[PDB]
């Protein structure tokens, strides 16, 4: 809009610049980057084709591409030791916890969000954690 | 050496061509005579056969700070 700003206010959550360029999405925060959907992405920042990432050959550098096929880990309790659902994938697993609940570094352990304190803005007079 | 059947009836793991085999030394060594990269020792996983890349560490797993 023709405006200058300090560098500090241009990504702040404010509309310093009454246009709203500050604060674009863009310029505030970066899309996790992929690759084309006809492929598959390791650990390390590489891109392979998909069907190379079970054909019993190291791939990635760190050569984890191949670890994961064998394995249903949602029906091994032993390495899926989840707290609410599990879910498999041709490489390793995913963990997610019930509506309401957060998950934690662990990737397994649940626990309850504060709802009152991570959003305020919820209840228009009180509210309530349970 | 991979420790695997890979060659039909198990005929590239034969003792005349793996007896004196080993593997690249960062990596970590396993009691059946199977390498993994060392991190992935104690990770729940049992990438070596049975699971003497697992057995005896203590599963502490989370950010103490
Ligand atoms: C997730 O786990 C909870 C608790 O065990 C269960 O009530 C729910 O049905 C599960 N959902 C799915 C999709 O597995
Ligand atoms: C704990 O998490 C913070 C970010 O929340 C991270 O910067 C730090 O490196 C983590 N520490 C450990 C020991 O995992
Ligand atoms: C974009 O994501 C990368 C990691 O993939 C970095 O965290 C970087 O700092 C991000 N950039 C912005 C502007 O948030
Ligand atoms: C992943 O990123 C690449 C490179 O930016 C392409 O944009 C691709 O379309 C993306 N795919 C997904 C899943 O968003
Ligand atoms: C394997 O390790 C032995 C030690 O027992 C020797 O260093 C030998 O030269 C090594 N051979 C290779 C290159 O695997
Ligand atoms: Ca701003
Ligand atoms: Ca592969
Ligand atoms: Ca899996
Ligand atoms: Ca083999
Ligand atoms: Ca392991």
């Amino acid at each position: 809009n023709g405006q200058c700003i300090t560098k500090l206010y241009v990504c702040d959550e404010d509309n310093d610049c009454g246009d709203g360029s500050d604060e674009q999405e863009h310029l505030c925060h970066t899309p996790e980057p992929t690759c084309p959907p006809h492929q598959f992405r390791c650990d390390n920042g590489h891109c392979i084709e998909m069907g190379t990432v079970c054909n019993h050959v190291d791939d990635c550098s760190d050569n984890s591409d191949e670890k994961g096929c064998g394995i249903n880990e949602c029906q091994d309790s032993s390495i899926s030791h989840c707290d609410h659902n599990c879910t498999d994938t041709i490489t390793s697993f995913y963990c997610s916890c019930l509506p309401g609940y957060k998950l934690m570094s662990d990737k397994r352990t649940c626990v309850d969000i504060d709802e009152c304190k991570e959003t305020p803005q919820l209840c228009s007079q009180k509210c309530e954690n349970v | 050496c991979d420790n695997d059947n890979d060659c039909g009836d198990g005929s590239d793991e034969l003792p005349t061509v793996c007896a004196f085999h080993t593997c690249r030394s960062t990596a970590f060594t396993c009691a059946n005579g199977r390498c993994v990269p060392y991190h992935y020792r104690c990770d729940f996983y049992n990438d070596c056969g049975d699971n003497s890349d697992e057995a005896g560490c203590l599963f502490r797993s989370c950010n103490s700070t």
